[PDB]
RNA sequence: UGCGAAAGCAGUUGAAGACAAGUGCUUGUCGUUCGUUAUAAAUGGCCUCGUCAAACGGUGGAGAGAGUCGCUAGGUGAUCGUCAGAUCUGCCUAGUCUCUAUACAGCGUGUUUAAUUGACAUGGGUUGAUGCGUA
């Protein structure tokens, strides 16, 4: 019927011009999803850096909850967007520390990871069978 | 079943009978119905007949009876599979038949391993028996001695088809667990789905957990929830324990892994839905399928046996109280509290109660040499059952044996007051008791092998009115 | 749940009547309706001295004193604060008797003196009860009369108990009604206990019972949500309302010990199945569901001290954890000083948990059956090891083992008997004592592998086993709770290749992540640096170990050049890991004209 | 026996941001149309009776939109100067218009040609008309006078009363509910000043502040109210005095809000609150005024209306921009012999003694392949779920029902390159996906298990496992990654 | 088969008798016994009772579809080629941008927490099966 299907990782209950730091700290408090795409789709790395940089800590935790959204949804934009994560990590880390609660607000985090890692075993069987396979074929 | 029709070689179907027909036979003078009889080849550990009857102008069941339908952990007595075209997991071939006897017959005499418990779960409402049977529940009136119900729950090929030939070594999903809260609105059920063979995928078991309601007045559960694979992937959900009804009005549960993780769930309003309150990490390195698990009824303290030790966990923080830590000579089998103040605990070996207000022990008792290696771990759980006001109950199985074990068995019955000072009560049943618990009243049910569930507990006008009565 | 420091109230007034410490609390009496869980003042009755109220923050302080005549003795005093004909006013009702011959009933109204009246009382004036809300003054007298009375003091209506000698009277309400139960003790140990409603007559009798063994003169007695509780030689017996049924008696081992007649006792209550009792000059907090000890506090700088009253707390509703009582502590010295003292008190959750291992009450293996069916002396041995002479090895293990039937040197399920606690205790004490240096009994290789060795005794036995490589392997691998502190010394300081696997494997199975996580902080950052290097120079418990490492250290302290070294190893793994798993999954896994030659 | 189950939709564990039944509800005001006026529309009314037209102020101009139309019926042009408000009576026969001048003019409703009623409240602009809920009588007029007049229909030439005390300009007016007596007045000097016209008057009961220029107060509730000013909107209660909640979320100045109760939503109660940054988001009341629902503009929004309750029709959400622009959202809502012959069929048995069911009820009709499926026809069902336009989901259950079934080398028997390619270009796109890679896997080991010998004799075969090579291994280097910054994560923590 | 965790760790799968076929010998079988913890394949697949249209309420979604040579990041091809680059105003993938009946999937609206109605004489006969539509 109509019941809710989940998993048991779901733990949600439990320095340079250009930046777009002033666009990106607008967009993540009102929430303006439109504002905050034409944020993301910059991919010059040198840019995240400063801009997550310059970006104030609270606002980071925010900042983390809407990729894993976005990469959740869209598994395209893993790629682009994991260089957004993995500065905010970096550069907010000592705050991510000393802060009450991680798995309840970075849950979405949590389970996005999750679900990929876990298909890492089953995808290097097939990659070793593809490659016997492709071997075969091609020395013949 | 198929009625041919040999004038015209036609053939009439009525399919997704309950089991595979045994037996068909046409009733009546003018063959008005039809008497069947049904297997129920799932249940491998016994030979699971119902008798139905259909009226053949509609082909509707007339009337279907049939017994309880335990599934104990391995096969009892002389139980055979049928004979099918193959020798699979629910059949055998018509080689495999004599050689089959023998060797069941062989396990049961030599083999020391003879476990034969089964779960059973009781309503606190309603007071009916449920029996998890593969894939399916049996709920089961023993006041009227009837059944009430045959539900699926869980997916699978359970009904959708007649599995034949290398089908029929499919295995349908397997309810290992299922509890009820105390206050009787929720259903618990915990199963575990089997890959079929030859694929990439074959070795990695599913589990799943779900949660099902209902209304006093209606009959059939209802799926509310789904978690597939909680506490991880291919990681057992070893024991349920509903929670006691001043924490969240016994809308909670908690789950407990191989591998000493803890999880609590709750039925959130707001969601509408049971959601992950709190966790415990299984990170240690350590796997046992013997764990335990048990609640204060206050609520504040919960009691974690895992392999040889027993943690005392404050709920509040959902960890370890700020002594903690019992060792114990050798396994937890069963942790159960006759009252807040005595904690009864089972190891492999022996019987305990403990005092937590003193946190010593006051009486032990040698198990060993009735349960050495009978059981696999956590049936003694289930063998062991426990009241909330006089005290609790063991049930020892032994074989009898004249001049090499024999198949026939013989089971006793101690009643034990608190602490387990004194028996209060000391019986024998001539069988193999397969489970006992205790009804929510004052009296405890027991199941027997042979299917019998028993219990244990405190003129002229006179001439006229003949005569036109046989008019 | 904890107890406070007392802090000083008032010192009592130096009179020949408070100068008896043990009858020193009758002469004190403490207003009912001002003393609660949230009221800041407190009236207090002092015989011979005034009637005074006091508020206790933020600092103790006199605020009204009504003096009396050093002849008069206070029986029953009490204040409460409503409206009167509308101005808010306060009114004092306070019971004197002089000398026997007359009693003295006064009521005082104040506005928030506008009236004052006395008239003589017939009897003793036992309890006064105040119903603003009617403007009537209640009193229990001790000859059995319940007599109530207008602001004025005219008499309204009387009603006889029809028993005389009353010695207990306490008020208390329920679901919105007010009533009253009453104790008269009878002759042979026999007390009628009288339940009344307050409500043509205001009073109404409910219930009316003898009680048999009742005795008051060596009996404390309080009440508290529908419970009785009596203290007698150091029992509390726990009696029911409304029919004061005995419901359950609770043993006090540490008041048996006391000489009848020199330790002085005060028993009040504080909470639901939580009582308040004094010895002296220590006080103890109890939970009488649990009989456990929830906190205990000792006044060195008093020789005893006297409870009065405690504002108690219905912890089932209220979400307050703390309160306070008064009492009076006397000083030692040669002129004793007796003071009030008010004490702040935290009784806690009201769960199993405060109770759990405070008892206040201080095996051998038994058959499961007294008497054709398929199976599946402690102290004589250790006098026959103590009496043996040092460093006797043989006979040492000869004893042991001969005596208990043990037929291996490891612990097997055989010997199930053999799990006494004690027993194992004093052996081990026993090889200790009889064996050092670099000899010891295999008695004690049994032991290790024993389930149940003795906590106390795992501390420092690595560094006792150190000399003996057999035996510090046999400690690592079956020892039962070797704590983590010592295995990571021993992780990080043994060089042995094969004792670090073990020790590794060891540390992960028995302890959490979390928990091995905190003292791998504390260890010197050069002991894990040097770890770290052994790893550069089963193997996943030590790559897991170090991971726990890595998050041990922190991010601020790994230093650039060992992370450089650290990162190409690990990345060296990560490809030998890859290469291996891809092994791994392969070890699983016509033309239309041909020339062929035919065979003939 | 038993009815054949359903084949059961495949659903995987839930993702974030899944929709609510709130959104669900809300999405539906899809048909966007988007008018120009010559200046900034800065009010929206609705009439509260059948057909709910609504009238939006711009410029010296009062338009009246038809609901079902959504097109203007009625124009007001009769004023000189700029038009400041289009109230309209609870009735819904007059409508009070201001203006710059400061005459406020009163006019019947869907009659332009007539005026009832001419008031000169000021010589200040005249910036809020609103008619008194409970009493129709009585007229209510703030201007830029700092005086917030009571006016009554019948008496035109002096006010009823006249409510003082405001230091700056009084743009917002509101009568509570349940109490005619009451009235609230918020002024851009930060503070809500509550008067009782049943007293003297003249003086507020008291004063709530804002600490921020209030640009609409509105009565929820009949104890509540609540006022934007500034860059948030604040929930007071009357009893009390003092704000329950405050929500911020806005990035500009909140400038309108409307409240609508007891609409057949989801949610009993809605708030809708314009931003003045381009958004109109919606807050429930029942859930401490939490967001659920929001719309962008092309520039910043002065007003916004909703529908009113009993709108009995299509439902409208009208948001007005400062461009001139208004922006419209509507959620829209044989012969006699032959009969005579035939005429039992509408009788339901309500006289008679006993009635007996037995129709089955009509199930929903089955797709392809569950009907191959039932019908055992496993290759079929398998060609079926590799069809043009047929969902990803869809298509994942009938792959997992086949290896449930335990059918998935007897799918592939009698199967060549020409029949291999579907399986196999799906394969190269359902990789990519976490729900479907496992189920991926397994069919894609069969195939090469079972077609090694056609793959060598077959090109077009072989680069169907190079790009699929291709994309597997960049699959490894996103689960790779994501096991990477799992690790990191795990150190933070 | 035993133990255990699910991973795995150890260990088995023997002899006699009778029958059939082929040529005393060979092979295969067992509604035969003793002992040990111990491929399949006889063309052979699951009933009927009512369908269709349009709504409504929760549950999910990779959204179902169409554009925008508007931006961002990649990959790559034909021909010529002074290797710098040219014409195809090249192509494709992903994101973003604009829009629509949320347009997509599923369960229910016999009472449920919530949520429905309407159409049809549910027949017989004739013609078309080279059916009808489309390239």
């Amino acid at each position: 019927g109509n019941a809710r299907v989940t998993s048991g990782d779901n733990f949600k209950h439990v320095t340079t011009t250009g930046t777009v730091t002033v666009i990106l700290s607008q967009a993540l408090q009102s929430n303006d999803h439109s504002l905050l795409e034409t944020v993301l789709n910059n991919r010059d790395e040198r840019v995240i850096r400063d801009t997550i940089f310059r970006l104030k800590p609270a606002l980071a935790v925010i900042l983390l909850e809407r990729l894993a959204e976005r990469i959740a949804r869209q598994t395209h934009r893993q790629g682009p967007l994991n260089v957004w994560v993995k500065w905010c990590l970096i550069i907010h880390g000592g705050y991510l520390v000393s802060i009450p609660n991680l798995m309840s607000t970075l849950s979405s985090l949590h389970s996005t990871l999750k679900r990929r890692s876990d298909l890492l075993p089953r995808l290097l069987a097939l990659d070793a069978r593809l490659d016997c396979t492709i071997n075969k074929f091609k020395t013949l | 079943m198929s009625l041919w029709q040999l004038e015209t070689n036609s053939q009439q179907f009525l399919p997704r009978l309950n089991g595979i027909i045994i037996d068909c036979q046409v009733l009546g003078p003018q063959g008005n119905y039809y008497s069947l009889i049904l297997q129920m080849t799932e249940n491998n550990s016994n030979s699971d007949y119902q008798f139905l009857l259909l009226n053949a102008s509609d082909l509707t069941s007339k009337l279907s009876i049939n017994g309880p339908l335990p599934v104990f952990n391995s096969t009892i007595k002389h139980i055979q599979q049928p004979i099918s075209a193959m020798n699979t997991k629910n059949s055998n071939s018509i080689t495999s038949l004599n050689h089959s006897k023998k060797k069941q017959s062989r396990k049961l005499i030599k083999s020391r391993r003879q476990d034969f418990t089964t779960n059973v779960e009781i309503n606190p409402i309603n007071k009916n028996l449920y029996f998890p049977h593969i894939s399916a529940v049996q709920i089961f009136d023993f006041y009227k001695n009837e059944q009430v119900n045959y539900q699926y729950l869980t997916s699978g090929v359970n009904n959708s088809m007649g599995k034949v030939r290398f089908e029929l070594n499919l295995q349908d999903p397997i309810i290992t667990d299922l509890k009820f809260t105390k206050d009787g609105q929720w259903m618990i059920t915990y199963e575990i789905e089997y890959p079929p063979n030859d694929l990439l995928s074959s070795k990695d078991l599913t589990h799943i957990l779900k949660f099902w309601t209902k209304n006093d007045n209606e009959t059939n559960w209802n799926l509310k929830t789904k978690v597939i694979n909680p506490h991880g992937i291919s990681v057992p959900i070893t024991k349920i324990l509903p929670s006691p009804r001043s924490v969240n009005n016994s809308q909670g549960c908690l789950t407990a892994d191989n591998n000493g993780g803890l999880k609590f769930w709750s039925f959130d309003s707001h969601e509408s839905n049971w959601c992950l309150k709190k966790i415990s990490l299984p990170n240690f390195n350590h796997f046992s399928n013997s764990v335990s698990l048990a609640w204060s009824q206050d609520g504040s303290l919960i009691f974690h046996g895992f392999d040889d030790k027993l943690q005392i966990l404050d709920f509040d923080t959902f960890k370890k109280f700020e002594v903690s830590e019992f060792t114990l000579d050798s396994e937890i089998q069963t942790v159960k509290l006759i009252n807040d103040t005595n904690l009864i605990v089972a190891t492999r070996t022996t019987l305990n109660a403990i005092n937590l207000l003193r946190g010593q022990v006051i009486n032990s008792f040698d198990l060993y040499p009735f349960v050495n290696g009978v059981y696999k771990n956590g049936h003694m759980d289930r063998l062991i059952t426990c009241d909330e006001r006089t005290g609790n109950i063991a049930l020892v199985i032994n074989q009898q044996l004249t001049d090499v074990p024999t198949i026939n068995y013989k089971s006793r019955i101690i009643i034990f007051d608190s602490d387990l000072s004194t028996k209060l009560g000391n019986f024998t049943h001539h069988e193999y008791i397969s489970w006992i618990g205790w009804n929510y009243d004052t009296d405890f049910i027991f199941l027997d092998i042979e299917s019998t569930l028993g219990v244990v507990g405190t003129s002229n006008s006179d001439i006229f009115a003949e005569q036109l009565h046989k008019l | 749940p904890s107890l406070s420091q007392p802090f000083r109230l008032a010192t009592l007034p130096k009179i020949a009547s408070l100068s008896n410490f043990s009858l020193q609390a009758d002469y004190v009496q403490v207003a009912d309706g001002t003393f609660n869980e949230s009221t800041n003042n407190i009236t207090l009755g002092i015989s011979g001295s005034s009637i005074s109220q006091y508020i206790i923050n933020p600092t103790p302080k006199l605020t009204f004193d009504y003096p009396i005549p050093s002849t008069n003795i206070i029986t029953a005093c009490n204040a409460e604060k409503g409206q009167a004909n509308k101005r808010n006013v306060e009114i004092w009702a306070f019971g004197l008797m002089v000398n026997k011959g007359n009693y003295t009933l006064n009521v005082i109204t104040k506005a928030l003196f506008l009236s004052q009246y006395k008239i003589k009382a017939k009897a003793k004036v036992m309890s006064i009860k105040i119903d603003t809300k009617n403007s009537l003054v209640i009193a229990i007298l001790q000859n059995g009369l319940i007599e109530i009375f207008d602001f004025k003091l005219t008499l309204l209506h009387s009603f006889d108990i029809s028993y005389d000698n009353l010695k207990y009277a306490k008020w208390f309400t329920e679901n919105g009604t007010e009533y009253v139960f009453v104790l008269c003790p009878l002759q042979d140990d026999k007390v009628c206990y009288k339940l009344l409603e307050l409500t043509s007559s205001p009073i109404k009798e409910l219930s009316s019972t003898i009680i048999e063994g009742f005795s008051f003169e060596n009996s404390k007695l309080c009440y508290q949500f529908g419970k009785l509780y009596k203290l007698n030689q150091g029992k509390i017996y726990i009696y029911s309302l409304p029919h004061c049924q005995l419901q359950q008696v609770i043993e006090f081992p540490m008041v048996d010990k006391l000489s009848p007649g020199d330790d002085l006792i005060s028993f009040q209550p504080v909470s639901v199945n939580r009582v308040l009792l004094t010895v002296n000059n220590v006080i103890y907090l109890l939970d009488l569901l649990h009989c456990s000890t929830l906190s205990q506090r000792e006044l060195t700088h008093v020789k005893t001290f006297q409870l009065l009253k405690s504002a108690v707390i219905n912890s089932e509703k209220s979400h307050n954890s703390k309160t306070i009582a008064i009492g009076i502590s006397t000083k030692n010295g040669p002129n004793p000083t007796s003071s009030l003292e008010i004490i702040n008190i935290d009784v806690g959750t009201n769960t199993l948990k405060d109770s759990l291992g405070k008892s206040f009450q201080v095996v051998i293996l038994k058959p499961l059956f007294d008497d054709r069916v398929k199976c599946n002396h402690c102290n004589e041995v250790i006098e026959k090891l103590s009496a043996l002479q040092d460093n006797d090895i043989t006979s040492f293990d000869d004893i042991f083992f001969k005596e208990l039937k043990i037929k291996e040197e490891h612990y097997t399920e055989k010997d199930r008997y053999i799990s006494d606690p004690g027993f194992l205790n004093k052996v081990l004490d026993l090889i200790f004592g009889k064996f050092s240096g670099n000899d010891y009994p295999k008695t004690l290789t049994f032991l290790l592998t024993h389930p149940l060795f003795p906590l106390s005794r795992t501390r420092n036995l690595l560094s006792l086993l150190r000399d003996q490589p057999r035996l510090f392997k046999q400690a690592i691998v079956t020892c039962p709770n070797l704590p983590l502190n010592e295995l990571l010394e021993e992780l990080f300081s043994i060089r042995n290749r094969e004792l670090l696997l073990d020790i590794s494997f060891r540390i992960l199975q028995d302890f959490t992540r979390d928990s091995i996580k905190q003292e791998m902080k504390k260890l010197s950052k050069l002991d894990v640096q040097n770890f770290i290097e052994f790893i550069t120079s089963q193997s996943t418990q030590l790559f897991q170990l170090l991971s726990l490492v890595l998050d041990s250290i922190g991010l601020f302290s790994l230093e650039g050049a060992l992370l450089e070294n650290l990162t190409l190893y690990i990345d060296k793994q990560v490809e030998i890991a890859e290469r291996n798993t891809e092994l791994w999954n392969l070890i699983d896994t016509l033309p239309t004209y041909t020339m062929e030659y035919l065979d003939i | 026996s038993t009815a054949r189950p359903r084949i059961i939709t495949s659903k995987a564990p839930l993702l974030p941001q899944q929709t609510t039944p709130e959104q669900r509800y809300w999405r539906q005001y899809t048909s966007a149309q988007l008018v120009k006026e010559h200046n900034s529309v800065t009010h929206i009314s609705f009439n509260p009776q059948h057909p709910h037209d609504f009238a939006v102020t711009s410029s010296t101009r009062v338009q009246i939109f038809s609901s079902r139309t959504r097109q203007v019926i009625k124009t007001f042009s009769r004023f000189k100067d700029v038009v400041y408000s289009a109230s309209f009576r609870s009735d819904g026969k007059l409508l009070c218009a201001g203006d710059a001048t400061g005459l406020v003019s009163v006019y019947d409703s869907y009659n332009p040609r007539t005026i009832l009623l001419s008031i000169n409240a000021s010589t200040h602009p005249t910036h809020v008309t609103k008619f008194h809920t409970q009493d129709n009588k009585i007229l209510a007029t703030a201007s830029d006078d700092r005086v917030t007049r009571l006016w009554d229909i019948s008496n035109a030439y002096e006010p009823q009363l006249e409510l003082t005390g405001a230091t700056d300009y009084v743009r917002t007016l509101s009568f509570i509910p349940a109490a005619p007596h009451l009235v609230a007045t918020g002024s851009y000097d930060g503070l809500i000043r509550l008067y009782d016209t049943r007293s003297s008057g003249s003086t507020p009961i008291y004063s709530l502040n804002h600490d921020q220029p209030v640009e609409n107060v509105i009565a929820v509730s009949p104890t509540q109210i609540v006022s934007c000013g500034g860059n948030n909107f604040k929930v007071w209660d009357l009893t009390s005095n003092k704000k329950l909640y405050e929500r911020g979320n806005f990035n500009k100045a909140v400038t309108c809000l409307d409240y609508v109760e007891n609409f057949d939503s989801p949610m009993q109660s809605a708030l809708i609150a314009s931003s003045l940054d381009g958004h109109v988001k919606v807050f429930d009341p029942l859930d401490n005024f939490q967001v659920k629902f929001g719309w962008k503009f092309s520039g910043p929004v002065l007003s916004c209306a909703v529908s009113p309750s009993t709108a009995q029709g299509n439902r409208h959400l009208v948001a007005g921009l400062s461009s001139g622009l208004l922006a419209i959202r509507t959620k829209k809502k044989k012969s006699n012999n032959f009969q005579r012959m035939m005429r039992g069929s509408e009788y339901q048995g309500d006289q008679e003694h006993i009635i007996h069911n037995d129709k089955v009820r009509s199930q929903r009709r089955m797709r392809a392949f569950e009907r191959n499926i039932n019908q055992f026809k496993w290759s079929e069902a398998l060609d079926n779920a590799f069809v043009p336009g047929m969902a990803k989901e869809l298509t994942l259950t009938v792959l997992q029902e086949l290896r449930k079934r335990g059918k998935v080398r007897v799918a592939l028997y009698g199967r060549d390159e020409s029949t291999l390619e579907p399986l196999l270009n799906w394969c190269l796109k359902g990789i990519e996906d976490v729900r479907s890679a496992s189920i991926v896997a397994d069919w894609v080991a069969v195939v090469l298990e079972l077609y090694g010998n056609t793959l060598e004799s077959s090109p077009v075969l072989q680069e169907l496992m190079i790009d699929l090579k291709t994309k597997v291994r960049h699959e490894i280097h996103k689960s790779k990654e994501a096991q990477r910054i799992e690790g990191m994560l795990q150190l933070l923590t």
